[PDB]
């Protein structure tokens, strides 16, 4: 497998593009491990208060929807609240300037499809990607208020496959642009 | 979301508005004009416009961003390279 470049199959544990040469799984196994070093780092240097404050690429969880599951589950039980009633807030902002809350988490890795995030309201855009710097994920008591009429909900899938759904986010649209338009356009969120 | 993709197709077709006179298809398709929904009434009338389409067709004609088509053309376009110097 190796000698012709083909991904042993004894290899393939986590959820992998179809067309990923070894060589590229070999880099991205590489920055899941370190990250994998830094998490287990923190968790052993300091205990649970470190995993909850450190920052995480969601391309390199193997299963990313946990953890949001996770995050949903931690603000929870730090509230004594249950799972439906918690609706999730994301807060777009550079990794220089943010803040940790109590229900905020923060994420990295994330691309925007088709679209751009200023001031966290979405425009319509001629770019195939936007990297987001840093995303805040913040689990709030929920308050069945609907939709402002300017919020749409975008998809996150965890590669360019959008063959996997990981979970789903409510962004503002800026302006007087169409949410109607970012359905039809596909915009939509990465993990990597 | 592809549920609510072709939702939003078909409220944004199916209806009264389609029979008005300035009802759009499509909207900037290439950012100055758009698709009109033809005036007529009869078979032969919509037959007529479709022949009169033009040929340039972008993927905004689908709603789509006008990008959508260029890396795969650019693969399209290289495969036609390989097909020529694999039959000289």
């Amino acid at each position: 497998e190796l000698v012709k470049g083909i991904l042993p199959r004894s290899w393939s544990h986590y959820t992998v593009p179809a067309g990923m040469t070894v060589i590229q799984w070999v880099s991205d196994f590489s920055e899941r491990i370190k990250q994998l070093q830094n998490i287990s780092l923190a968790a052993a240097s300091g205990g649970a208060k470190e995993l909850k404050n450190i920052h995480v690429c969601l391309g390199g969880l193997f299963v990313p929807e946990a953890y949001i599951t996770a995050t949903r589950q931690y603000v929870a039980q730090a509230n004594s609240w249950s799972l439906e009633e918690l609706c999730l807030e994301v807060n777009v902002t550079t990794s220089q300037g943010a803040t940790l809350d109590a229900c905020s988490f923060g994420v990295t890795g994330l691309k925007l499809q088709g679209a751009t995030c200023n001031n966290n309201k979405l425009s319509l855009s001629n770019a195939i990607s936007t990297a987001l710097p840093l995303t805040q994920l913040r689990w709030v008591k929920q308050t069945n208020t609907e939709k402002k009429a300017s919020v749409v909900t975008l998809p996150v899938y965890l590669n360019f496959t959008r063959a996997d759904l990981i979970f789903t986010v409510d962004f503002e649209i800026a302006t007087k642009e169409d949410p109607r338009s970012f359905y039809e356009r596909g915009v939509a969120v990465l993990c990597t | 979301f592809d549920q609510r993709l072709l939702n939003t197709f078909l409220e944004r077709l199916f209806t009264t508005r389609s029979f008005d006179s300035e009802f759009k298809l499509a909207c900037k398709v290439d950012g100055h004009k758009d698709i009109q929904m033809p005036d007529g009434i009869r078979r032969e009338e919509f037959v007529q416009w479709v022949e009169l389409l033009p040929d340039t067709q972008t993927p905004s004609w689908l709603g789509l961003p006008n990008n959508a088509e260029r890396v795969l053309l650019t693969t399209q376009g290289v495969d036609m390279i390989s097909k020529m110097l694999k039959m000289q």
